[PDB]
């Protein structure tokens, strides 16, 4: 529902709620100078990172990966005929099931209107054909 | 205010900043970096010990 800055079709920027105190740190310095004196070169210094990846609000752009989507399609012994059951799996655990039908839709209801009541009777033999 | 600062606080501060900036670039989590250094150190076993001072001179060149 709606494409937003932190959540859209292609990626999201997920941030958890902050459990810890919002601690304020100001006046960062080393023994040779203040932070702003070397911040130009601090991009190459991993020990000079001010953002910690364990923080709940650390920005990460994660691509929205399709979950494992399986066509339990018509060509399958489990499906009793023509059923394109679309399953989104987490390993083998089912997360969402989308039964696609109409692979055996033959317009019986439309055809029946063109037939007399006697002529339309054999159509019923072929709905539940056991 | 001249040579006794160059051979003193101001001169050593510039030397410390140059050296410490080099060392700050060598601390980063990377498997390939530490594996290369570990395997490189094996040459101290292979090399005859008379070559230690040449390795010492080579290392100071790399600091530059
Ligand atoms: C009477 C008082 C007596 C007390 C004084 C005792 C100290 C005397 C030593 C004086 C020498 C240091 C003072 C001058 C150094 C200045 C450093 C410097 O300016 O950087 C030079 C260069 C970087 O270039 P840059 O500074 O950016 O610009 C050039 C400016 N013309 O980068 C460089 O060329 C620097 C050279 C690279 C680093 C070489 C490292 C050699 C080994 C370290 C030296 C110390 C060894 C200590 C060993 C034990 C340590 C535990
Ligand atoms: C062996 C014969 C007798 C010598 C006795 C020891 C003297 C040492 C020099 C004074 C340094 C000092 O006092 O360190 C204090 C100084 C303060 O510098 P600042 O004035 O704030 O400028 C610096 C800031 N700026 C330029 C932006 C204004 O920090 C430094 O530079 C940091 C480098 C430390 C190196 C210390 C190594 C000491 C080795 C001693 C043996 C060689």
């Amino acid at each position: 529902a709606a494409q937003t800055k932190d959540n859209n079709d292609f990626y999201d920027v997920k941030t958890k709620k902050n459990d810890f105190f919002p601690v304020q740190v100001d006046g960062i310095e080393s023994s040779l100078g203040k932070y702003e004196e070397f911040a130009k070169d601090a991009h190459e210094w991993e020990s000079w990172n001010l953002q910690n990846e364990d923080h709940p609000e650390y920005p990460v752009k994660r691509t929205k990966i399709r979950h494992f989507t399986l066509n339990f399609g018509p060509q399958h012994p489990a499906a009793h005929g023509v059923l394109r059951l679309i399953l989104e799996l987490h390993g083998e655990e089912i997360l969402r099931s989308d039964p696609h039908v109409g692979l055996l839709h033959r317009g019986t209801e439309k055809l029946i209107e063109s037939k007399t009541y006697m002529q339309a009777l054999p159509y019923f033999d072929r709905l539940d054909y056991v | 205010r001249g040579i006794l600062q160059l051979f003193g606080p101001l001169g050593l501060w510039k030397l410390s900043t140059f050296i410490s900036s080099k060392l700050n670039k060598l601390v980063f989590l990377n498997i390939g970096f530490i594996l290369e250094i570990i395997v490189l150190s094996w040459l101290l076993i292979v090399f005859k010990v008379s070559l230690l001072k040449y390795i010492l001179l080579l290392i100071i060149f790399i600091i530059l």
